[PDB]
Formats: C-alpha cells, sequence, structure tokens
RNA sequence: GUACGUGAAAUUGCUGAAAGGGAAGCAUUGGAAAUCAGUCUUACGUAGGUCAGCAUCAGUUUUCGGGGGCGGAAAAAGAAUAAGGGAAGGUGGCUGUUUAUAGCCCUUGUUGUAAUACGUCCACUGGGGACUGAGGACUGCGGCUUGCCAAGGAUGCUGACAUAAUGGU
RNA sequence: UCUAGUGGGCCAUUUUUGGUAAGCAGAACUGGCGAUGCGGGAUGAACCGAACGUGAGGUUAAGGUGCCGGAAUGUACGCUCAUCAGACACCAGAAAAGGUGUUAGUUCGAACUAGCCCUGAAAAUGGAUGGCGCUUAAGCGUACUACCCAUACCUCACCGUCUGGGUUAAGAAGCUCAGACGAGUAGGCAGGCGUGGAGGUUUGUGACGAAGCCUUGGGCGUGAGCCUGGGUCGAACAGCCUCUAGUG
RNA sequence: GCCUCGUUAGUACUAUGGUUGGAGACAACAUGGGAAUCCGGGGUGCUGUAGGC
C-alpha cells in the first residue's frame, strides 16, 4: 500500500494527428526527424502543431502576416513566415505585398494574390530544406478563440456571453433577467 | 585511449582521498567526544554532548485510517509506504513535524554504519524523476556534482555531517525501502517506545532497527 | 531487564534563573530513553520543569558494587489503585538494587495488580542490621537455613517406559 | 437526514481549495470614479510623453 | 435559526471591559494606501461600515481609499475556492498588520547586510534558519553540587 | 421408410466406468486410474530430447562459529597479596565474646595497561541450508598482470532415460 | 470545454442535544462501510492489522503457539479452589453491602486498606471461554525469549498501464532502453471478440463432402473467443480491407 | 483601586496514543501545549510640539 495521489497519468497530449491523412503523416514523419534530430524547438513546435487539430489551427490571412511582418521595429524583412494551418485571402487589402509564406494550406486566391504581387509560396516540406531549424521564420498563429464557440463559452449572470438563441429579435431571450423594467437584468 | 584512463585514474584517487580524509574527520570527532566526556567525569563537571542534527524516521504504519495532518506531514516527509526510511535534517521545524505523526513513525539518531549500509545495500538516486540504483559514481556525479559530491562517500559524507548541500543530497536520494524487520517488532508495534511500544522517537535504537532491516 | 540510571539534568538557563540548580535521581529503567522519561516524569510533578526548558546533564548506568554478596533490600512505593491512596513498604532479598526492583514489580504486580505505569519507586534502601529487617526476610536470615528442594517437575521424551521416581 | 456537513471537507480537498489567478493589473474601473477618471488623464499623457521621448 | 448581519456577536462585537467610552483619535490620523496590509477588528461603538463578523479578525490587502473608508480584499474560502471579498470597511474597524511592518523592517536590514558584505567582499547568508539542536558545552558542578531528588510519599493535604 | 433432409438441448432407457454414513455442485494442491500430444531419433570431433547429481559463481535470504578494535566507574566484580576498621546469621574456645584449632563484612594498597560480561564497530574471517539463472557478439565501471577476473543477470563436469519418463487432459 | 452518475445513506472515535431508557431521535470533527477482498476478533458491512496485477523465496503486522490448529505442555515470580470457578479489546453484560475464604499492606491486639475467590446472583427445547478439556493451568497479574503467518514489507520473474530516454539504419502504425505503479459499485472513456447483409480483394475452401451438429482427442488467447483430429451429415461457405444493422 | 513580577503551578484544563485500568463513573500512563483566583513583593503616570519662567 502506498499513499499516491493517483496512479498511471496521463496529462492531455496527442502523440499522432487524428487526421488519416497519407501527406500530413509523411510531413508529421519528416518533422518527427527533425525534432528528435536537432536541438530546434522550432522543430517540435511544428511537430506539435502538425499534431493540432483543426479548431486549434485557426486560418491566418495575407493580411494579418503583412500586418504583424510590417510592425515599426519588426525587422521582419526577408524571413519566410511560417503557420501551421490555412492561409486564407483578405480582399480588403488592395495591393499585397512581397511576403514568404510556408503553410499547409493556400486557398486559390489567397496563393494567386502572393504570386501575382511579389514573394513565393512553400509548403512546410520546402521549408525544412531552406531553413530545417527554423532559422530566420517568423511562426504565426491564427487567433484561436475568434471561433464562434468561444462567442457562447462562460456564458452566466453578469459574464456578457452570446446566449444559445434560435432566432434574435425582442421575444427571444430579452426580457425577465436583461433588463430592470422585467423584475431583474442578470 | 590512455588520455581518459590517466585523467579518470587522477579523478578516482582524488575520490580516494577524500573518502580517507572524511574517515579520519570522523575517527576524530569520536575521540573528541570520549576525551571531553573523559575529562568531565575525571575533573568532576558534566560535558553535555552535541544534540543530534541528524534524524533517521521510518514509517512503521500503514496507508489506513489516518488524520489529513498526519496524512499530509508524511506525504512532506516522503514517507509513502510502511517500512520507508528517510535522513531528516532535525531542527524546530522538522521537530514539531515528528511530534505531530509520532503515532505512525519511529525515529532516532543514526550512527555511521547505519548511512554507510543504508547508501550501499538499499541506495537509489532520482535521476530524471526515476529510481537509479547506486552503482557507480557516475550516477551521483552527474546529479550532485554541481555541489562537489563525485561519490558514493561524498555522498554519505554529505548525509552523515549534514552539510551545506544535505537538502539536495536528500532529495537525491530515493525514500530507503525497507524490508520488515528481522526477528520481528515488539508485541505491541504502535504504542510510543517509551511505554514498551515502538512508535515514537527512541534515540540510539534506530540503528538495530534499521540493520534488522538491511 | 530493569537497569539503574543515575539521571542528572536541570533547566535551561534564562534571565531570571542563569545558573538554574542540577537535580539527580537515581531510577530504574528498561533503556536509557525510559530513564530520561523517567525523570522528566518526576521533575515534572515537583519543580516546574518541562522536558522541553530543561536538559539532561549527564546518563550514567550504576552496576552493583557487590553483586555477589546476598542483601536485604527495603522498598518504599507509592501504590496507585482503583481507589489509589497507598503508600508500601516491601523487603526482598537478593543480591542487586536492579533485581530487587524486579522482584519487586512482580510481586506488586502479583498481589495487587499493580503496573509499571501505576507503581513510583520512593526509594530503595540496604537493610544490614538483621534487626532492622519482615517476617519472611528475617526467617530467611536464620543461620540455621535448611529445607529440601521443592517441586521442579524432575528432547521431548514423550512415552517414558518407567513411572518416575520424584524423590 | 435533512442535514449534514460529514462529506463536504472531503469533497472540497479532492479538487483542492483552490485560489483565484493573480493578474498583475486589476480593474481601475470598479474602483472610486474620481480616482478612475483622473488616473485615465495621467496614463493617457504618460503613454502620449514615452512616445513623444522616444 | 435567524441570520442576521449582527447574530451571534454578542462577544465579538462587544467593548472590551473597561474599554468602552470614546475612540482613540490615532486610528483617524493614520494613513493607509493600496497594497497595505492591514487587519480587521470591528469596533463595536462605529456602527457605520461595520464589516459582516466573517471579516473581524481577517486580514487583507487594501485595494481602495475612500474618504472615510478603506477598501479591503480577502479571500473567502466558499465551497472548494477562495472567492475574492473586497469590504468597504471604516478606519476604525481596521489596523495595520505588524507582521507587514515586521517584513519590510526585515527588507530594509537584509539590504544594509548585503550592502556592506558587497563592500567588504564577503558573502552574507540573508535566509532565517529554524531552531538548531543545542551545542556542545560544560555544565560546573563548583557550588552548584547536585541534589539526589525522590518521589515524594502520597499524603492527604486536605 | 411417409411417425420421412439435417436432427441440438431439456428429458429418457440401455451399456461401460465411478462415486456415495443427513444434499450436491466449485476452487486449490497432489495421488491413483484411464487417455494423449509434443520432443527425440538427427543435422553437421560439432550441436542437439527429457530428467537428475555435483562443482565453481552471481542475485536474494536464513542459520551457526571464530578473531580483533573501541566504549563504561578507561565496567562492576573477583582472584592473589600488604595495611587498618568492624563485627556477626558467634567458629575454635569460654548464654556471653572478636580469629584463635572456621571464617565473614568494610576501606586502602597491590597484582593491572587484570579478565569477563555488556554495548558498539571491523571496507576481519570460517561454515551449513533454501529460492532464483531474467539478459544473449562487442562496448561500460573496476581489480589483477597485455591477458586474466567472482567486474553491466549460469556456466562447467557427468550419469540415467530416451522413456508416457517429464508434461497435459 | 462538454457531459455521466448522485442529490434514502449508515457505522465508529470524540464532543453534544431531545429522551425514563432504547440496536431511539438529532447534530459537530475525523476515519471508515456503502464501493473492499485479505490476516485476525469461533462466527459479523463499518473492530484490530493491512488495502488487492500473475507467481517464487524471505520477513513481519494484528493475533496467537495443550489438542482440534500452523507455532515453547517455554522461561521467571506470585495470586486463585469456586457445592454448577476463570479464561483476551470492541463484545454480546451486573451493583451496593458483606463473607473467621485467602494473600499482602496502612496506622494506633484492634481497626481499616487493597488483590483474587465466594455471597449478594435469580426461567423457561439440551449446549456452549468456539469445542475438547485445563487447577505449581492450558485461569489471572507482571517480566523475558523462541516460534507460527496476510493478497502488508523486501528481492526477483512475468503481464499490463503510465511516464521518461533513444532509433534514417526500421508492418517508424516499427524497433529499443529505463523507472514508477496495479482494489472498486453508480458512472465515463479506450482497445478488442462474436453475428446477419453490402463494396473490394484473396490464381480463397467445396459432392475426393460446404454449412450445421456430436465429442472422457489436441492446440492458442488474461478473456470475449479461435483453430484442429475423429463421428454424423449433404450444398454451399470463408480470410483480409471498408460499408451497414432488426448484431451477442 | 490600578499596573507589573513572582507564587498558585507544571496545578486545573487540553491535542494526540494504546487490544490501558475499571461493571460503570472515572482514572493512570505515553509524546506535547499550558491557565485563573487567593497570596506576597515592587510601582502610583510616561512622553511629543510650540512657548513663559
Amino acid at each position: 500500500g502506498i499513499d499516491i495521489e493517483r496512479h498511471h497519468v496521463k496529462k492531455s497530449q496527442r502523440s499522432k494527428p487524428a487526421s488519416e491523412n497519407v501527406y500530413l503523416k509523411l510531413l508529421v514523419k519528416l518533422y518527427r526527424f527533425l525534432a528528435r534530430r536537432t536541438d530546434s524547438r522550432f522543430n517540435k513546435a511544428i511537430l506539435k502543431r502538425l499534431f493540432q487539430s483543426k479548431t486549434n489551427r485557426p486560418p491566418i490571412s495575407i493580411s494579418k502576416i503583412a500586418a504583424l511582418t510590417s510592425r515599426k521595429s519588426a525587422s521582419s524583412q526577408n524571413k519566410t513566415t511560417v503557420v501551421v494551418g490555412t492561409v486564407t485571402d483578405d480582399e480588403r487589402m488592395l495591393t499585397v505585398p512581397k511576403l514568404s509564406i510556408a503553410a499547409l494550406r493556400f486557398t486559390k486566391s489567397a496563393r494567386a494574390r502572393i504570386l501575382k504581387a511579389g514573394g513565393e509560396v512553400l509548403t512546410l516540406d520546402q521549408l525544412a530544406l531552406r531553413a530545417p531549424t527554423g532559422s530566420n521564420t517568423v511562426l504565426v498563429r491564427g487567433k484561436k478563440h475568434a471561433r464562434e464557440a468561444y462567442r457562447h463559452f462562460g456564458f452566466g449572470p453578469h459574464k456578457h456571453k452570446a446566449p444559445y438563441v434560435r432566432s434574435e429579435g425582442r421575444k427571444f431571450e430579452r426580457a425577465r433577467g436583461r433588463r430592470k423594467s422585467r423584475a431583474f437584468k442578470v | 585511449a590512455a588520455e581518459k584512463k590517466s585523467a579518470r585514474q587522477k579523478k578516482r584517487e582524488l575520490i580516494a582521498k577524500r573518502a580517507e580524509a572524511y574517515e579520519a574527520e570522523y575517527r576524530a570527532a569520536e575521540r573528541e567526544q570520549i576525551e571531553l566526556a573523559r575529562k568531565a567525569r575525571a575533573e568532576g563537571n558534566y560535558f553535555v554532548p552535541h544534540e543530534p542534527k541528524l534524524i533517521f524516521v521510518v514509517r512503521i504504519r500503514g496507508i489506513n485510517n489516518i488524520p489529513p495532518k498526519a496524512r499530509k506531514i508524511m506525504q512532506l516527509l516522503r514517507l509513502l509506504q510502511i517500512n520507508n526510511g528517510i535522513f531528516v535534517k532535525f531542527n524546530k521545524a522538522i521537530k514539531e513535524m515528528l511530534q505531530v505523526v509520532e503515532p505512525y513513525v519511529t525515529y532516532g539518531i543514526p550512527n555511521h554504519k547505519t548511512v554507510r549500509e543504508l547508501i550501499y545495500k538499499r541506495g537509489f538516486g532520482k535521476v530524471n524523476k526515476q529510481r537509479i540504483p547506486l552503482s557507480d559514481n557516475a550516477i551521483i556525479e552527474a546529479a550532485l556534482g554541481k555541489y562537489s559530491i563525485l561519490s558514493v562517500e561524498d555522498l554519505i559524507h554529505e548525509i552523515y555531517t549534514v552539510g551545506p548541500n544535505f537538502k539536495q543530497a536528500a532529495n537525491f536520494l530515493w525514500p530507503f525501502k525497507l524490508s520488515s524487520p528481522l526477528g520481528g517488532w515488539r508485541e505491541r508495534k504502535f504504542k510510543h517506545f517509551i511505554e514498551g511500544g515502538d512508535a515514537g522517537k527512541r534515540d540510539e535504537h534506530i540503528n538495530g532497527l534499521v540493520q534488522k532491516m538491511l | 531487564a530493569l537497569k539503574e540510571y543515575q539521571v542528572v539534568g536541570r533547566k535551561v538557563p534564562t534571565e531570571h534563573e542563569p545558573v538554574p540548580k542540577l537535580f539527580r535521581m537515581r531510577l530504574f529503567a528498561p533503556n536509557e530513553s525510559v530513564a530520561k522519561s523517567r525523570y522528566w516524569y518526576f521533575l515534572k510533578m515537583i519543580n516546574k520543569v518541562k522536558k522541553a526548558t530543561g536538559e539532561i546533564v549527564a546518563i550514567n548506568e550504576i552496576s552493583e558494587p557487590k553483586p555477589l554478596k546476598a542483601k536485604v533490600f527495603g522498598i518504599w512505593i507509592r501504590y496507585d489503585s482503583r481507589s489509589g491512596t497507598h503508600n508500601m513498604y516491601k523487603e526482598f532479598r537478593d543480591t542487586t538494587r536492579v533485581g530487587a526492583v524486579e522482584a519487586m514489580y512482580a510481586d506488586m504486580a502479583a498481589r495487587h495488580r499493580a503496573r509499571f505505569r501505576s507503581i513510583r519507586i520512593l526509594k530503595v534502601v540496604e537493610v544490614e542490621k538483621k534487626e532492622d529487617v519482615r517476617n519472611y526476610v528475617k526467617q530467611l536470615l536464620n543461620p540455621h537455613l535448611k529445607f529440601p528442594l521443592p517441586h521442579r517437575r524432575t528432547g521431548k521424551k514423550v512415552f517414558a517406559p518407567h513411572r518416575p521416581s520424584t524423590f | 437526514k435533512n442535514h449534514t456537513n460529514h462529506n463536504q471537507n472531503k469533497k472540497a480537498h479532492r479538487n483542492g481549495i483552490k485560489r483565484p489567478q493573480k493578474h498583475r493589473y486589476d480593474s481601475l474601473k470598479y474602483r472610486d470614479a474620481k480616482f478612475r477618471r483622473n488616473q485615465k488623464f495621467a496614463n493617457r499623457g504618460t503613454v502620449e510623453a514615452i512616445r513623444q521621448a522616444k | 435559526h435567524s441570520y442576521g448581519i449582527r447574530a451571534r456577536t454578542r462577544y465579538t462585537f462587544q467593548r472590551g471591559f473597561r474599554e468602552h467610552g470614546q475612540i482613540r483619535l490615532s486610528t483617524y490620523l493614520k494613513t493607509y494606501k493600496v497594497g497595505d496590509i492591514v487587519d480587521i477588528k470591528v469596533n463595536g461603538a462605529v456602527q457605520k461600515g461595520m464589516p459582516h463578523k466573517y471579516y473581524h479578525g481577517k486580514t487583507g490587502v487594501v485595494y481602495n481609499v475612500t474618504q472615510s473608508s478603506v477598501g479591503v480584499l480577502i479571500y473567502k474560502v466558499v465551497g472548494n475556492r477562495y472567492m475574492e471579498k473586497r469590504v468597504n470597511v471604516r478606519i476604525e474597524h481596521v489596523k495595520h498588520s505588524k507582521c507587514r511592518q515586521d517584513f519590510l523592517d526585515r527588507v530594509k536590514a537584509n539590504e544594509a547586510k548585503r550592502k556592506e558584505a558587497k563592500a567588504q567582499g564577503k558573502t552574507v547568508q540573508l535566509r532565517r534558519q529554524p531552531a538548531p539542536p543545542a551545542k556542545a558545552h560544560f555544565v560546573s558542578t563548583e557550588n552548584n553540587e547536585p541534589v539526589t531528588l525522590h518521589p515524594v510519599a502520597y499524603d492527604t493535604t486536605i
């Protein structure tokens, strides 16, 4: 008899992608070797983000990449941008700067605009040749909580989260508990 | 080829001379206490010996029906299992910890033989959170080498004399997993040592018990 | 197996008591740990000393100077019973103070069902004069002592072939 | 049994009596209104003066 | 049961014996800043601004300062978590924690020892240590001869 | 064979075997009886089936023995041998006394750095028994004198039977 | 973040309220039982000890060592004789007051004071220190050794889980190294076994016997199961990858 | 009267522990913490700012 808090404690981690994509598994197999044969935190983080799921890999945008790489001091220069996820176009920006992005997927609009205006689009394996240790690479992430679910998570009294309502209007969770004229506001 | 053997040959003798110095220190301290006691007897006065700074605690009770405070303290002592032993630096904070869990553990003053055979026969290190036995001096050097603890004898000296790095040495040592005492306990095991039991403080009597479990 | 211990101790010095008094006790205990416990037990009831605010300044194991000489020991004890209002004086004849105390503890437990915790030894004194001596102890002191050997039940040796002589 | 508090402290400590997370900045809102107003103006000038110095 | 604000407050909000009358004015002449660690001791004479009986004897950190009161933040165990309780308590029910002042005095002393150690080129161990076991020492018997004691015979004092 | 493809179980009769003193069934371990497979025979002095015995070792453990260091009142004692003291539960002597024709008790000296007991320790040592042999070229840490080694987990020398012998049902 | 079950509890320690009391009603703190086997208390849900993967060896806990029953008819000192003695906590029950019973004490022969025994003591099927029996005990009190043995401890083997470390020379979904650990109702999750039908596949099996059935034959797997020898039988059926469901 | 020190007193009480004692009430012991009244001694305001003498 031993006084141990908990036995056989796996914490939370994913060891392989739940995806059955053959090419994703090929990239994972590459970055398994790269992570464990190099001391690169970059390679380890790329391997972990390849394991991650769709909600944990939000899409990044052309303009967001341009915004992050053009931040006054920055010194982003010609350093390649790396995102483990999809790069979506932003129609609102009318001129796309010369950019270098390595990503799992580029939308057809985003890939066309990047190639038409300046730089190049790379896959994560081609990045593994140019920068096998991830040197001079700007690793970026999408906004995880821009997802609609987080607009509802944590709903409660005085939390200012969106309720799950079937329609929007004056008849739909707007009277009692939502204003002082009907009893209380909560 | 021979460059390595020469360099380690030098390192091994550094270990040997420090072990020789430590043993000389043990002998000198033992002699000094004896002579000081002899002087007190001859002159008719009384010599109060140095109170022990080192304590060995054995968990004698199992893991059932324990109050939360005693259960917390024994967890802090790393006494998770019955017949588990630990070396403790004895001070005011430790004294009132052992006071609370006195019905559940026994403790006393370890001698040189007790410390030596505990680390030799039941010596396991906490190497990358794993219970790795102390079968080579490289294991101890790879963990405690930043404190100039290079050998088993260096670890024994740090434990026995309560050196400046006693916390690191004690936490490096895995909680000793002692067997049941050969010959048994007393008739009633969960009284105090004073009232005929085997729980509580027992001073120099912890050495006979440890030699029963080794 | 009890042992006689000379236990000397004092409270730790303070501003009120820079030079505390040394108090010594002769007390019988199986080991030094119990001897120190009983010393603090007796000093605590009398003279405002804890174990915490005091210290054991000397420990000594006293052996019998004349362990091969038959002696008579008179022991005064405080006996605590279901009523607990008792003092006793008993006499035991043997060669050592330790044995007399051990025989006292066995006799006291046998006759009065008193335990080690209940009994506290007031004083153990050697009675030297025959006139100073219990009737049974005196009649052991008889110069002409002689008596037959009492019954003593005399490997496994089951199934004896002959009926025993027992004489 | 209508009421008892027997197993409740055990249930509390299984996940522990957890403490709220410590943040360096607490809301200057929800404080004194006059202090909040002036601290807005004081902060606004501070960030501008840092920007001008830079 | 009754569940009023001051239920079962007969002894805790009562003013001390021969301590009744008028509140001393050093209470009002004290200054409190946000971050100050203060003790709450509800003075029964001042009924305005009295915190609930739970907070009597509770120590917290000042978070807000007003004209006549102090905002104290206290962690209260509610089920399985500490919840932040922000009581607006009048300054009569408040006093500075001497533990904080002792800590700040110790911090000033520690910096002083560190500066003198650096100036001297020495290293000073600034951690407090628990009470160690007593050192070896001689005890003299001259004019302090031991007095042999025996347990006293039982007697009926009354 | 129409009571008709196949033809289960419950339940029934026959036969064989077995069991049984007021339930039966089950689990565990082995015996007995019946039954049966693997393995082997070969392949290349070499290696090879099953089961035993012993030796030399390793791991674990139990049980006995000897030697030595050290500690305490630097045991207490005691013996032997010099002072003095006291006496008895009074010996020779004559109930009473003081080593004589028995002796004992107390103190001191001595023999003495006495011994023993107890405690503790030896990286000092001699035996006996038990269980286990995981791993499978080489590395490592060490001792010896490069080879050797009891040093990062059993090998060596044999015998019997190759059998229902082991093993299973 | 989403969601299950739960929202009849009960017992013990200690504190405490209502009550004549209760195996009564009510709370506080903790530990348990419920949900939990094992060693022990003859037997018992909460008592004692100890909490559980499959095993070998060693050693203990609580408790025991006359025989049932593994283990000293051991050691030491007493007490007790009971005309229906006593014998181990919880616990399965008895008091005042006495007793020329007896053993020890206390204080001035007298009183007291204790320990054991007896009296007080008293039911209904025949029966309960568990039984047999036990008297310098195999009873009681104390002391000291040896011994017995739990699924607890220790060493080791194996299984699984988790954790950590390697592996571009290895169905990398693979291989390899190390350490810790293993009870479970309600309940959650994961990986597997079995059944009918559909797509693909296997030069797939089959009247030289498919499917089914019977079997004191053999073999595999922790298991769900699977394969096979022999017998019967006579027309179809299966492995693998996926799909599906009126699937155990 | 009040304030302080000692006494009370390691006393009362108390946390923990026992297959402790006792029919119980309760008690003892073990490892710890530790009062109050009576009583006796001493004491009978100290100090900050601005000033006057």
